[PDB]
């Protein structure tokens, strides 16, 4: 399962 | 939230008490939970987020999560009238769907100092042949039922706050276009105090 | 910017037996950046039907790919890997050798 | 502030006429979504978009479409609005904390016919003499009736200004005709003052009801006035008597 | 034994030639099970191992949406990196992310990872304690302040100890017949003359799984590192691996040199010498 990474921007 | 302790309808707490909304979630893969407050016909407002096991605290709210029992809950200390609202919690899916559980309707009831339960008739200001019936000043204990008759309308109960007089009161309204309709029997289908004051419609 | 030159190995999946079916592998690893040209050659000529693994990387961030095609080794046919990368002044050619 | 913008706030449309509700957000949020909310059914996700050009269906997608060509926008598209899409819609967005913040709401009514749209009628009922004599208090009742759709805001004005003390209004409208399909609605509210305040013929009471109805762009060719967005009021004066 | 799950994600900009190329792969131990390729036609997360195929259609939608979104997020991170480093729009750049979890022999959580490298240099990484970030430079520090404000560390920790670990158990159980297998290395030795005085001994390990292995040379039981050529462990392409170690020796001295093979599927480490009549 892939993680929810939305909004994890630099 | 749809299980053996499925959240069921309303929750009422004595004003000043601590409110406990404990909810069960089914999906063991749930990780992040979000508490919202929604006032009637208003936008859900975020009050609390919780990403891991335990307790989180902001002012009077404590957000709780137990990943073992599969419980997510919210605690409200020192319940105020303005806390009356629907409380919703949401979690993320394995696909990034946000799923809301069973909401909880919270009514914070204030104690009625001197319930003076009564039914009054009010005459329209212009077309004075029209009128309404007002059941007012009952205790928080009494329940207003919808009418047997389909041609008579009865509203749910409602509390008003005369701020400057330290006075709060309950009221429901009934009206009908039927000629033979009377205030005296408007609330027949409700369980109302033996002591309810019924005056001749007018007046003094 | 960090750049790393590939390590090239050319080898058969099973131990080669003349006339038996097998797979010819070119394994490139330890390179950076990820653009890379790889050919498998039969007698100095490009083999046309070549597949490769999906791009992945190692702990130290450097890449690896497996290029492979099916083949039947013979006593006389000569197979090789030709690799080109930014870090190389010219294509590197490694010959398949039955004892590596 | 710092929230999403939904356009429009209220909307009536006939079955079948394609419509689209906009949702914009200048916070640079990757995640946007649409929800409806229905009595008994809870708040449910329709469609959500985790980033630009990424789009997935919620629990109630059918009859809806979305798109995500740019970050700032997430439109909700109804190709063929059906009566079952009469609902309260919210848009929401989130950034790195993954907390979703909700827009103010779009109330959408899908009606079989615009001829079903009516403004409210409004009446104020004067406090009962019985009550003043019994409690030394006096409560006015406002009744708004015959309105469709239920797109109304009720308020009480005394002596030129809006008041809040002694007021309470029904959370929900009632259906006048629980049978009929596009049944008209009624709403009630009470304002309670002291006897002395009500007995002053200098005091002027108004019950005001904002109604959201047909825009300028809607075709109307009927005897009665176009049921546009408007205000209807009812007043009472204090009485010594 | 202990197990891992990892996804390795690579974004490569190609300015003038469209949007950056995005590739993600998932692995359980040394076995790939999913891929996603922004250039591929399906535009889906795709199966790459037999045992992931029993996953229903809901799984593929979920995984598809998440990894697509991530491609867009890293696409954005590439743009942000350009700005921070005042790099040009016409130069090509790389962004890699790696994350996953390790579980021990019991299947309990052991280690979690969540890392980025930009142009092949560590940019930002979650520390081993899963509580804070290690930022490589000034740029990564801005990123750190943002992620601290949004509690990404707490969120990703919840994921790594929970979902990731739960994911891995389910995959291991479903691929039981292959993932729990340990194929022991098949061995042999080869002799290279090179010169009459000095000859090369090569030690072969074939067809083993998992990839982790140790080949070591000993002359008269001495840990040799002079004249010890070691090649990268290579995939055979059938899910097994290969490796060799080689020693250059003075001639006639074959019989005094010895190769040692350690692998998970060997209860006792193997000892090898030239053995049979020859040299």
């Amino acid at each position: 399962r892939f993680p929810l990474t939305f909004g994890w921007c630099f | 939230q749809k299980e053996v302790e499925q959240n069921s309808g309303p929750l009422s707490v004595p004003e000043g008490a601590i409110a406990s909304l404990n909810c069960t979630y089914s999906d063991r893969g749930s990780q992040s939970f979000f508490w919202y407050r929604q006032y009637s016909g208003k936008s859900p407002e975020l009050i609390m987020s919780i990403y891991s096991n335990g307790d989180k605290e902001d002012g009077r709210f404590t957000a709780q999560l137990n990943k073992a029992s599969q419980y997510v809950s919210l605690l409200i200390r020192d319940s105020q009238p303005s806390d009356s609202a629907t409380y919703l919690w949401g979690t993320y899916n394995q696909g990034g769907k946000l799923i809301f559980g069973q909401g909880t309707e919270l009514s914070v009831k204030p104690n009625i100092q001197n319930p003076d339960p009564a039914v009054y008739q009010l005459r329209d200001s212009k077309s004075s042949d029209k009128s309404v019936c007002l059941f007012t000043d009952f205790d928080s204990q009494t329940n207003v039922s919808q009418s047997k008759d389909s041609d008579v309308y009865i509203t749910d109960k409602c509390v008003l706050d005369m701020r400057s007089m330290d006075f709060k009161s309950n009221s429901a309204v009934a009206w009908s276009n039927k000629s033979d309709f009377a205030c005296a029997n408007a609330f027949n289908n409700s369980i109302i105090p033996e002591d309810t004051f019924f005056p001749s419609p007018e007046s003094s | 910017m960090i750049q790393r030159t590939p390590k090239i190995q050319v080898y058969s999946r099973h131990p080669a037996e003349n006339g038996k079916s097998n797979f010819l592998n070119c394994y490139v690893s330890g390179f950076h950046p990820s653009d890379i040209e790889v050919d498998l050659l039969k007698n100095g000529e490009r083999i046309e039907k070549v597949e490769h693994s999906d791009l992945s990387f190692s702990k130290d961030w450097s890449f690896y790919l497996l290029y492979y095609t099916e083949f039947t080794p013979t006593e006389k046919d000569e197979y090789a890997c030709r690799v080109n990368h930014v870090t190389l002044s010219q294509p590197k050619i490694v010959k398949w050798d039955r004892d590596m | 502030e710092a929230q999403v913008t939904q356009n429009p706030r209220y909307l009536i449309t006939v079955t079948g006429k394609k419509l689209t509700v906009t949702c914009s957000q200048n916070m640079n949020h990757e995640y946007m979504s649409w929800y409806r909310q229905d009595p008994g059914l809870g708040l449910r996700q329709i469609y959500y978009s985790m980033n630009v050009e990424v789009t997935d269906k919620g629990d109630v997608p059918e009859g809806y479409k979305v798109s995500r060509k740019e970050k700032r926008n997430f439109p909700l598209i109804l190709e063929s609005p059906s009566p079952n899409q009469t609902s309260l819609y919210f848009c929401a967005s989130s950034g790195a904390s993954h907390e979703q913040y909700f827009g103010p709401g779009t109330r959408l009514t899908v009606t079989e016919d615009l001829k079903n749209v009516f403004p409210p009628e409004v009446a104020v009922f004067e406090p009962s003499e019985a009550e003043i004599s019994h409690t030394q208090k006096a409560t006015l009742v406002c009744l708004a009736t015959g309105f469709y759709p239920d797109h109304v805001e009720l308020s009480w004005w005394v002596n030129g200004k809006e008041v809040h003390s002694g007021v309470c209004t029904d959370p929900q409208p009632l259906k006048e005709q629980p049978a009929l399909n596009d049944s008209r609605y009624a709403l009630s509210s009470r304002l309670r003052v002291s006897a002395t305040f009500w007995q002053n013929p200098r005091n002027h009471f108004r019950c005001q009801v904002q109604f959201y109805g047909l825009s300028e762009n809607d075709e109307w060719t009927q005897d009665r006035a176009k049921p546009v967005t408007q205000i209807v009021s009812a007043e009472a004066w204090g009485r010594a008597d | 034994g202990s197990h891992s799950m990892r996804y390795f994600s690579t974004s490569v900009s190609r300015p003038g030639r469209g949007e950056p190329r995005f590739i993600a792969v998932g692995y359980v131990d040394d076995t790939q099970f999913v891929r996603f390729d922004s250039d591929a036609a399906s535009q889906r997360m795709e199966p790459r191992a037999p045992w992931i195929e029993q996953e229903g259609p809901e799984y593929w939608d979920e995984e598809t949406g998440k990894v697509k979104a991530h491609s867009q997020t890293d696409r954005e991170n590439l743009r942000i990196a350009l700005r921070y480093y005042n790099q040009s729009e016409a130069g090509s750049h790389t962004l890699q992310m790696m994350f996953g979890c390790d579980v021990g022999s019991d299947g309990r959580f052991l280690r979690g990872y969540h890392q980025y490298a930009y142009d092949g240099k560590d940019y930002i990484a979650l520390k081993e304690d899963l509580r804070s970030w290690t930022a490589a430079d000034m740029a990564a520090q801005i990123t750190k302040r943002k992620w601290e404000a949004a509690h990404v560390a707490e969120q990703q920790r919840a994921y790594l100890e929970g979902t990731c670990v739960d994911g891995l158990r389910r995959y291991l159980e479903n691929g039981k017949e292959t993932l729990q297998r340990t194929d022991p290395p098949k061995t042999h030795m080869t002799h290279h003359p090179i010169s009459d005085h000095e000859a090369t001994l090569r030690c072969w390990a074939l067809g083993f799984y998992p990839a982790e292995i140790t080949l070591t040379w000993q002359r008269d039981g001495e840990d040799q590192t002079q004249d010890t050529e070691l090649v990268e462990t290579r995939p055979a392409g059938d899910g097994t691996f290969q490796k060799w170690a080689a020693v250059v020796v003075p001639s006639g001295e074959e019989q005094r040199y010895t190769c040692h093979v350690q692998h998970e599927g060997l209860p006792k480490p193997l000892t090898l010498r030239w053995g049979s009549l020859g040299g």
